[PDB]
């Protein structure tokens, strides 16, 4: 429901099928909520506020 | 325990908690709410009057020293009366902190600039303005810094369209570079990506 | 000159349009009577002003206010677009 | 019904920050044509300057005629110092762009749009 | 592809064509869906 | 391998396109095959991510490995379906092996 | 296979083909419309009939994982094969 | 001293940068979009949507594309209540048309009235 | 709280009404149970099993869609065991659900997908084959896949309850269970798209929608339809500028969840015979191509060439309000009043004057809460397929008395045939029938008289009847004033409006005195021809489709169509509802009240509005219920109108009551984009000989 099937499990299976499918033209929904996250990129702090 | 799911740290949540306990019962003047999030984060709403007072506290106070400011930045929520939330992420490397500062405006009430606080709230605050026209008193040279010159509009905002108004293209007449109402070859195909049915019973609404 | 057409707008539960609604129930068969072949459109809303429309032969239009008019006065106004 | 003001308590403060700025505009035109190599005459740009300061005259919150102040000295300051360039500045004229005209048969005959 | 030579196909090109840009046999974009609406044809004979 | 199109027209190439540079129309076909009567990518619209082919459940549109094909005019790059097909024609015999190498990874 | 039109421009495999008196004509002329030549559907009318003994097959397209989704064709219409609505191979089923 | 009178109609349209047409020659649309029927799941039917009138979307000549020249043609707004899109309609100056929410009627549903003695409600399968 | 429990669901209070369900109870809190078989219009069925929750202090989870609530039960819906319930069920569909995703018409707009996602776990357990079934072929309209199909019974259950049918079924047992028909039968009613709508799965797919778009691709436009005069809500799917789909829109007081297949897949003929560009006649007498400042200064040299009674203007179907009031007010300035409707109503008595004369004075609501319902010269299931639908829903709920008068035609319901004939009102009217204790007997009836019925010679004789008939059963019977009895069916869209609007119904003045000039706005009916104009008549044909006006008109000016225009139109109810644009006239096509204010700047007398709201204001000031938008309000002087009918002195005719549809081919076909589209043809086709 996050990260996509390997393609022969999408292939051979309907709930991998399914998942892919969806995650490829919707994609998975994040439940609500905003969040900072900061890394030590090489040129200093490089950081995402998502909401 | 599980390899699939985040795992969570109570002690990150009681420490927050309990520093925005302390925030709160030290400024009742203008704090509004004091919130922390499941990914341990701490957010205090406060009231615009106290922007500078709390932005002063919390970079000065000996158990804030909530020296560098990450970031200040503005959400368009265009469904509330002051639609636009400015966000201050602020970092404290004595305690290895972060902390959030939120407040609200709306197009016609300007918020104080943290300029004399923060430095890199010139740079941020230009961005906030030009992005969504919220105007900041007593800035050192408010302008605009990533729109171009002479744009009209506040593109970071919600009702702003994509693509914008105008388009440039080179006039071999004029022999210049000029402005014409925008045509698109090919339209921007919105796509409406979401499903009928509820995915997280812990955010479901009341029903009006 | 030459009149073509009347339309009455009134309401059904309003005390500006009770006279219409009484001219209406006790006036209104007798007149088709003596006018079968006048368009006489009896148009009922529920936020309108009492109003009386003569459309005369090259689309003009007179309007008169019947609100707040009793039915003997609506009877009098509707005989003053009939006569001219 | 009762809000709180930017600069100006109400529209005759306001006015004057109008004035002020349509006077640094006035003054600032010729030294626009003349700095930059415009085609224009000086009676142009100030003809346009009034042109805009007629587009934006029929507000009467003085909260919107503060906040355009601030960008009408935005844009001052803009071509004060030359960050505004030639095609900038003669972006105000549209000499480019046909205009659509405001008759009923001409829209009729153009397009669908009203 | 002479020890090892790939999977042979008839659709396939038997004949390799290298970049003809600014030739005669270059592309040239066009729509390849047919008209979708159909105009109404007058008749042919006068009404009177 | 028989010589029919892999693609079945359902627009996950598409859907998960992030430029917006795939266009498709279909329709039923003459034997009522479920068939694409417009596939276009825009090449100068296209970011070259590969989520289209890794999208695709038949392996019908792919990147091969050819980066050769600068033109001289912007039109030439806006691909549609005959130049899609003829690009598919002309590199199978190494798309087929890129992919026998590649797809016990993906 | 590929057929021209009485203005002798190539009609692709979906049908298109600018008419005598479209302007759009001058976009290949001193050029070429390209048209694929190889069109799938003679390619797989071509194909012959599998013919197996299930009363329902399984088909991938071949190559298993290179293929398509593996579906199941029921071959229970002795009038008529049964399609493959990816690949587009037909099947019969063998009642001898 | 820092709390003055304003008795107008909060009016930002010269502000917000549209040009003047797309702002008087608009119409907007506020209403609950209906619940898709193909499916019948009912949390798109949540929130208030403004949306604007459709313009005229002609054939690109050299690819067939959907070619447009308005610029509020994707732009959809959500609000979480009608009179918020009212009051932001409003304040940017587009005429409106608002749409009453469908809520869909309560209904009595009673299992048993499949096996009804007497009434027509009886079915014949299942 | 008087006759009401309390129940909790996650520990929340609500009280709901006795026989409230588990489902229902949930969704008046706020939260939306899965379901796959349930569907709030059909019956319970119970059997998909995706709807079992747990209730607190109790071992076995039960099903929401069938178990009503009890007493202070606690609903506990996103608990372990309904989780676990969820995905058990959820695995047992897709195990032998066929890996169709990409070639499925269903893609983005499917139940069990979306299920899947939010309900379902991520993989499957299942490792043997899959079954497979050889599909159908129930007709030309709904496509069988039937090896997606998770036999949940709703096409079975619709078929049964509300098309009447009684066609679908299960045959087999266990896993070999298959949904259709033993035989090879064509499943063709109307209102046989609604399987395709409420098929969860894409079993049972739409065949002129087949492998077109997916709805993330379509825009949705709502907008209403105009193929009848019920006034469907609807939505218009367009994708890049292309109308390609038509779904209904939930509508509780008219359509409900449905519209009639006309309305569903009538769309594809606005795709032919669309006219594109301005045509006037040559010197030869052919139709070519013009400009619209040339055809628009013929139009208007002619019109001010002639005087009032010599121009006359007659109105079609599809026609919207504005456009008839543009008519209306040029007609007026060149001092014309022959402003007629192809669509006949007698003009004797009240005529036009009052509006509850020719209005569904009870409305479809009324229709869900009558008793008995006389049907006099209709075949409602044609002329109005949601109405008597409603009927439908009403007899199979509230038991409703049904009787009609007229030919006998299938209903897909029974009824009491009362004859043919036109005197039977009279017999009614006079006291003296079976049908007369039942009605004495009855406490709210309905008397829906067919527009169909009144477009006989003797209309104004038959509508006094009914009048009279109507007065006798209200003295008779002690109704409430609130309750309305006269009803009129109307089946033109454009009908209702232009009878507001003040347009004398029928061409009879123009029999009366023939027009030297004629415009034709949108009229393809046929009913006025050259044979009957003079010789030297003007014809300026104003539409959307080329016909039957256009080739017998002097000049053609392009008009909008329903999906391409934002028009106003009223339904039988006296509702009035506005289309929106979804598309654009194609061409040089306009739309019709800006062509017809164009005319009248060029000819010199200007109409006094510019923009589409200035055309409402207009509008409201000629009948200020044009504005009332989805409004219902009511209207009265029925005992006005029936003096005037009483003193209307015309007598019946001895013909029998034929309506004109007495068929589902005759039902497919009835205005110009029925007549254009290719879709309604192969469905005559099939029901003619397949
Ligand atoms: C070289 C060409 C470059 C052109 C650059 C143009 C610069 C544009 C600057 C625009 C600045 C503004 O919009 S400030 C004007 C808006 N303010 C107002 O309307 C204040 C209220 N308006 C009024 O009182 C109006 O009546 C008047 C006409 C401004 C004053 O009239 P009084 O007499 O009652
Ligand atoms: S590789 Fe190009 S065409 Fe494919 S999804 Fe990415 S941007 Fe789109
Ligand atoms: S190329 Fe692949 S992903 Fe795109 S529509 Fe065709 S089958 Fe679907
Ligand atoms: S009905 Fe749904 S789950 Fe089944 S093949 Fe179609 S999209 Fe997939
Ligand atoms: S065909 Fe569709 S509606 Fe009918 S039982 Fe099967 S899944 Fe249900
Ligand atoms: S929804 Fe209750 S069992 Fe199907
Ligand atoms: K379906
Ligand atoms: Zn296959």
């Amino acid at each position: 429901k996050v990260s996509p099937p390997k393609r022969a499990e999408m292939k051979t299976s309907m709930e991998s099928l399914i998942h892919h499918f969806k995650l490829y033209t919707e994609g998975y929904q994040v439940p609500p909520g905003a969040t900072y996250t900061a890394i030590e990129a090489p040129k200093g702090e490089f950081g995402v506020y998502l909401v | 325990k599980r390899p699939t799911v985040r795992p969570r740290s109570d002690v990150t949540h009681k420490q927050l908690s309990a520093f925005g306990e302390y925030v709160a019962e030290i400024l009742p003047k203008y704090v509004q709410q004091v919130q922390v999030s499941c990914l341990d984060e701490l957010e205090i709403c406060i009231h615009p009057d106290g922007v500078i007072p709390t932005l002063t506290f919390l970079r000065d106070h000996t158990n804030a020293q909530f020296k560098s400011l990450a970031d200040l930045t503005a959400v368009d929520v265009p469904t509330r009366q002051n639609r636009f939330e400015i966000v201050y992420n602020l970092l404290s490397l004595r305690f290895n902190s972060r902390i959030r500062v939120k407040t609200y405006a709306d197009e016609l009430t300007p918020i104080d600039s943290i300029v004399s606080v923060h430095i890199a709230a010139n740079w941020y605050e230009r961005e906030v303005w030009d992005m969504f026209g919220v105007f900041f008193f007593n800035h050192p040279d408010l302008r605009r810094i990533l729109t171009d010159y002479g744009f009209e509009g506040h593109p970071f905002r919600k009702d702003f369209p994509l693509t914008g108004y105008v388009e440039l293209r080179y006039d071999d007449e004029v022999k210049r570079v000029v402005a014409e109402p925008v045509e698109l070859a090919q339209e921007f195909r919105k796509f409406d990506l979401n499903s009928p049915w509820e995915a997280f019973p812990a955010y479901r609404q009341p029903p009006e | 000159l030459g009149l073509r057409e009347i339309r009455v707008h009134l309401c059904q539960r309003s005390p500006g349009s009770q006279g219409v609604r009484d001219f209406i129930v006790q006036r209104y068969v007798e007149l088709k009577k003596a006018h079968p072949n006048l368009p006489i459109l009896i148009r009922e809303c529920s936020e309108v002003q009492p109003k009386l429309w003569a459309r005369y032969a090259f689309g003009q239009e007179k309007t008169v206010s019947l609100n707040n008019l009793s039915a003997d006065e609506v009877t009098r106004a509707m005989q003053n677009v009939l006569s001219g | 019904t009762s809000v709180k003001p930017i600069f100006s308590r109400d529209l005759n403060e306001a006015k004057r920050r109008v004035r002020e700025l349509y006077r640094a505009w006035y003054r600032e035109v010729p030294n626009t044509v003349h700095l930059m190599q415009l085609d224009i005459t000086v009676k142009q740009g100030r003809d346009k300057v009034r042109e805009m300061f007629m587009k934006n005259a029929h507000v009467t919150d003085p909260r919107v005629v503060d906040l355009l102040v601030i960008k009408g000295k935005m844009e001052l300051q803009e071509t004060i110092k030359v960050w505004k360039q030639r095609t900038h500045v003669m972006r105000f004229f549209h000499e480019t762009e046909t205009p659509r005209p405001k008759d009923f048969l001409s829209k009729f005959y153009m397009g669908h749009d009203p | 592809p002479t020890t090892n030579p790939p999977t042979a196909r008839k659709f396939i090109w038997t004949n390799h064509k290298f970049n003809v840009s600014a030739t005669p046999e270059q592309y040239v974009p066009y729509s390849t869906t047919r008209k979708k609406i159909h105009e109404w044809v007058p008749p042919s004979t006068p009404y009177k | 391998p028989s010589g029919e199109e892999r693609c079945i027209a359902c627009k996950l190439c598409e859907a998960i396109c992030p430029a917006q540079a795939i266009t498709i129309e279909a329709e039923p076909r003459a034997d009522g095959s479920r068939r694409t009567t417009r596939y276009d990518i825009d090449m100068t619209k296209c970011i070259y991510c590969g989520f289209c082919q890794e999208a695709c459940p038949v392996d019908a549109i792919v990147e091969g490995p050819n980066f050769e094909f600068s033109t001289e005019t912007h039109e030439e790059l806006l691909y549609n379906k005959e130049k899609l097909l003829n690009n598919g024609d002309k590199w199978e015999a190494e798309i087929a092996a890129n992919i026998q190498a590649d797809y016990l990874y993906r | 296979g590929v057929q021209v039109s009485p203005s002798g421009e190539k009609i692709t495999h979906t049908g298109q083909v600018y008419d005598e008196k479209d302007y759009r004509r001058v976009r290949f002329v001193d050029r070429q419309k390209e048209v694929n030549e190889n069109f799938a559907i003679d390619l797989i009318a071509q194909q012959p009939v599998n013919e197996v003994e299930h009363r329902i097959i399984a088909c991938d397209g071949g190559g298993g994982a290179l293929g398509h989704p593996k579906v199941y064709i029921n071959l229970d219409k002795e009038t008529k094969t049964g399609t493959c609505g990816y690949c587009g191979l037909q099947f019969k089923q063998h009642h001898h | 001293t820092q709390l003055i009178t304003v008795d107008e109609k909060l009016d930002i349209t010269t502000l917000t940068g549209v040009p003047e047409e797309h702002i008087k020659t608009r119409k907007v649309r506020i209403f609950v979009p209906a619940r898709n029927n193909m499916q019948s799941g009912v949390n798109n039917t949540k929130k208030w949507k403004m949306e604007f009138d459709t313009r005229e979307r002609w054939e690109n000549p050299l690819m067939g594309w959907a070619s447009t020249a308005d610029p509020l043609s994707n732009m959809v707004l959500t609000f979480s209540a009608k009179e918020d899109a009212i009051a932001f309609a409003e304040k940017n100056g587009w005429s409106y048309d608002v749409e009453e929410k469908k809520v869909p009627k309560p209904k009595s549903k009673s299992y048993g009235a499949n096996f009804s003695w007497n009434k027509r409600t009886r079915v014949s399968t299942k | 709280a008087s006759n009401l429990i309390e129940v909790f669901v996650d520990g929340q209070s609500v009280m709901v009404e006795p026989g409230t369900t588990v489902l229902q109870a949930c969704e008046k809190v706020g939260m939306q149970i899965p379901r796959f078989c349930y569907h709030e219009r059909l019956s319970v069925a119970g059997n998909c099993r995706m709807c079992l929750v747990e209730i607190e202090k109790a071992p076995k989870v039960v099903a929401a869609c069938a178990m009503p609530v009890m007493k202070g039960w606690n609903i506990l819906t996103n608990s372990e065991k309904s989780k676990k319930a969820r995905e058990g069920v959820m695995e047992f569909l897709l195990a032998n659900h066929p890996l169709d995703c990409p070639i499925c018409d269903q893609g983005g707009e499917c139940d069990l997908q979306d299920q899947s996602m939010m309900f379902g776990s991520d993989r499957s357990r299942f490792l043997e084959g899959k079954r497979a079934v050889e599909d159908k072929n129930i007709g030309p309209l709904v496509k069988t896949i039937m090896t997606r199909c998770i036999q949940c019974t709703r096409c079975i259950r619709f078929a049964s309850e509300i098309a009447g049918v009684d066609d679908l079924g299960t045959t087999g047992r266990g896993n070999d269970m298959q949904v259709g028909t033993y035989i090879e039968k064509m499943f063709m009613s109307e209102l046989s798209g609604n399987v395709i709508d409420i098929c969860p799965v894409g079993a049972l797919t739409s065949k002129p929608y087949a492998f077109t778009a997916r709805p993330w691709e379509t825009r949705k436009t709502e907008s209403i339809d105009v193929m009848d005069a019920v006034g469907s809500n609807i939505v218009v799917s367009t994708r890049t500028g292309e109308v390609m789909r038509i779904l209904p829109r939930m509508h509780e007081d008219i359509n409900e969840e449905w519209i009639s297949d006309k309305t569903r897949f009538a769309y594809d003929g606005l795709k032919r015979q669309r006219l594109t560009e301005p045509m006037v006649r040559n010197e030869k007498g052919l139709l070519t191509y013009t400009s619209w400042e040339d055809a628009l200064s013929r139009v208007a040299g002619m019109l001010q060439n002639f005087e009032g009674n010599a121009v006359a203007a007659i109105a079609g179907g599809l026609v919207d309000a504005e456009a008839l009031v543009a008519l209306k007010d040029l007609l007026n300035k060149v001092d014309s009043d022959n402003l007629c409707t192809e669509e006949i109503f007698p003009t004797e008595g009240a005529g036009t004057d009052l509006r509850s004369n020719y209005l569904l004075n009870t409305t479809i609501a009324g229709v869900e809460e009558a008793d008995v319902v006389l049907l006099v010269g209709t075949n409602p299931r044609f002329e109005a397929p949601l109405f008597n639908a409603r009927i439908r829903k009403s007899w199979l709920h509230n038991d409703l008395k049904v009787a009609l008068i007229g030919s006998p035609v299938d209903l897909t319901y029974r009824y009491d045939h009362l004859g043919d004939s036109p005197k039977i009102l009279q017999d009614i009217a006079s006291g003296r029938h079976s049908f007369c204790e039942v009605l004495k007997d009855a406490k709210k009836p309905m008397v829906v008289l067919g527009s169909s019925a009144l477009q006989r010679d003797d209309g104004a004789a038959i509508l006094v009847a009914v009048s009279n008939m109507v007065q006798k059963i209200r003295v008779t019977t002690g109704v409430a004033a609130e309750w309305k009895v006269m009803n009129i069916l109307h089946r033109i869209a454009s009908q209702v409006a232009a009878l507001d609007l003040g347009y004398k119904p029928g061409v009879e003045a123009i029999r009366k005195n023939p027009p030297k000039m004629l415009f034709l706005l949108g009229a393809d009916g046929g009913c006025i021809t050259r044979q009957d104009l003079p010789k030297d008549c003007f014809i300026v044909y104003q539409g959307h489709h080329g016909d039957v006006g256009a080739p017998m008109a002097d000049v053609i000016l392009p008009g909008a169509a329903y999906t391409e225009k934002s028009a106003t139109y009223v339904n039988t109810e006296g509702r009035a509802q506005q289309t929106k644009v979804a598309v654009t006239p194609p061409g040089l096509a306009r739309e019709d009240w800006k062509i017809i204010r164009a005319l009248s700047e060029i000819a010199g007398i200007t109409l006094p509005y510019d923009t589409l709201d200035q055309v409402r204001n207009r509008l409201e000031e000629v009948s200020p219920n044009l504005v009332r938008y989805d409004d219902i309000e009511e209207t009265n002087y029925f005992q006005q109108a029936s003096e005037l009918a009483k003193l209307v002195n015309q007598e019946v005719l001895a013909d029998p009551l034929v309506p004109p549809q007495l068929t589902i081919k005759d039902f497919y076909m009835t205005d110009s984009i029925s007549r254009a589209s290719q879709t309604m043809a192969k469905c005559v086709k099939a029901v003619t000989e397949g």
